[PDB]
């Protein structure tokens, strides 16, 4: 009956005043993109920067397993938008943030839904 | 210098038809860093400039194409080259990576160890390599051919390198193998290619194109590494990151290049004809299937 949660773990990290995981890969581009949460190319727009996806994702970084039965990563081979204001952070934003389903924008962050 | 607005400079023809004997490489750039965008490594403005580079080229881009790439991860734990080669291959390339050390990829398949321990089933178009020796670092003897990875490198491209394919691989002064020069030979086009950003450093990417098979040009590999250095030693290459700040044109153009499957019978010069002009791939069209030998103790 025991798991560990790196998700808690992480927010409650940050919230002590802890330094943000780094070295996630940023990616060139045009910038002039759909601005999309998660895609198979880097669709940033200009208050957005696109990074690797498995770079920014907590378990991936973590070396631990996914929290779904089928253990699956919806950021691993795609690209990942994180608003330029929180990308000094973009696993914690990933981690806290949602995807809206329907537009699949950011939810608070570019969802007009 | 006109060059600062290109992705990076190639090797001169000219450079390559000399005779030269090895040198010490002194450049003049030595030490010396280009200055990057805003939160950009160098792996990544290095491997976009590659690519950028690659565009150039004539390339086959068959529809799943399959691309592997050596020596990915990074002593942070992630794979910056292998994101880049991502972006730019066309959506649902196949793609697959391996290192010595433990990493996380957005590749489709990773294997972790030494690359001699990788095996895969089937052929590949697209081979790319960023492995270096930090042992070869530590010059306590001449420079000479290295052995090691390079040896396995040669071998994958013979064996598992599919015709019209095309390979790059990094090198330095001292991360060099002569029979990888002598394989150069072996493909249509061939050069060593430095990226703007990486310019005061003696690395370069050697760049088989069109894998032919059987060598149509016959290369001395320790006469051309020198001739590589020589270039080098008189060329100072600018430093620049201009290229990086255009991406409009990034992505590789899918040519949806023909795959067949042929006997080495049955491999007439037209056939080589289209090889050589990036119109043709010779392989199998099978599943892929790739594996990691673990020794056991
Ligand atoms: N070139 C080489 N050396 C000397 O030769 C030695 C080895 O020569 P090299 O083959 O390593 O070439 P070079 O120095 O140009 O390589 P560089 O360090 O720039 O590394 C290039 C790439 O290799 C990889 N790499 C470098 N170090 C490592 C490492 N420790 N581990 C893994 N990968 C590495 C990285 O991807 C890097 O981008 C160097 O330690 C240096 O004292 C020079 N000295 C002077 N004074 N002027 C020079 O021009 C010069
Ligand atoms: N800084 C360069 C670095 C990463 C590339 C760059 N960071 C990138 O983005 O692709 C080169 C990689 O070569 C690997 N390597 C060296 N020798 C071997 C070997 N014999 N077998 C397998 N891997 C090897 C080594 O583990 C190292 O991670
Ligand atoms: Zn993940
Ligand atoms: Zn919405």
């Amino acid at each position: 009956a025991f798991a560990v949660d790196a998700a808690k773990a992480y927010k409650d990290y940050l919230a002590s005043g802890g330094q943000p995981i780094t070295n996630c890969v940023k990616m060139l581009c045009t910038h002039t993109g759909t601005g999309q949460a998660i895609t198979v190319t880097p669709e940033a727009n200009m208050d957005q920067e696109s990074f690797g996806g498995a770079s920014c994702c907590l378990y991936c970084r973590c070396h631990i397993d996914h929290p779904n039965p089928k253990g699956f990563c919806d950021l691993k081979g795609k690209y990942v938008q994180i608003p330029t204001t929180c990308a000094n952070d973009p696993v914690g934003f990933t981690l806290k943030n949602t995807v809206c389903t329907v537009c699949g924008m950011w939810k608070g962050y570019g969802c007009s839904c | 210098s006109s060059q600062a607005w290109q992705p990076g400079v190639a090797m001169p023809n000219l450079y390559k038809m000399q005779r030269m004997l090895l040198e010490k490489c002194d450049l003049q750039n030595y030490g010396d860093s280009a200055t990057l965008p805003k939160g950009i490594m160098m792996n990544v403005a290095k491997y976009t400039q590659l690519c950028q580079y690659l565009n150039t080229l004539t390339l086959a881009v068959p529809y799943n194409m399959r691309v592997i790439h050596f020596g990915a991860g990074s002593d942070k734990g992630v794979a910056p080259g292998t994101a880049v080669l991502r972006q730019w291959l066309p959506t649902g390339t196949l793609l697959v990576d391996s290192d010595l050390n433990d990493f996380v990829s957005d590749a489709d398949s990773t294997l972790i160890g030494d690359c001699a321990t990788v095996h895969t089933a089937n052929k590949w178009d697209l081979i790319i390599s960023d492995m270096y020796d930090p042992k070869t670092k530590n010059v306590t003897k001449e420079n000479d051919s290295k052995e090691g990875f390079f040896t396995y490198i040669c071998g994958f491209i013979q064996q598992k390198l599919a015709l019209g394919g095309s390979v790059a691989i990094k090198i330095t002064e001292h991360s060099w193998n002569a029979d990888l020069y002598k394989l150069m030979g072996h493909f249509a086009w061939w050069t060593a290619f430095v990226t703007n950003v990486n310019a005061s450093s003696s690395e370069a990417f050697l760049i088989g194109c069109n894998y032919l098979g059987k060598p149509r040009e016959q290369i001395d590999g320790y006469v051309m590494h020198a001739n590589y250095i020589f270039w080098r030693n008189t060329n100072p290459i600018q430093l620049s990151s201009y290229s990086l700040f255009d991406m409009s044109k990034f992505p590789l153009k899918l040519r949806g290049t023909a795959v067949m499957s042929l006997k080495e019978g049955q491999i007439n010069d037209m056939i080589l004809s289209l090889l050589s002009k990036g119109r043709l791939i010779i392989r199998e069209n099978n599943r892929v299937v790739i594996s990691s030998d673990v020794l056991v103790n």
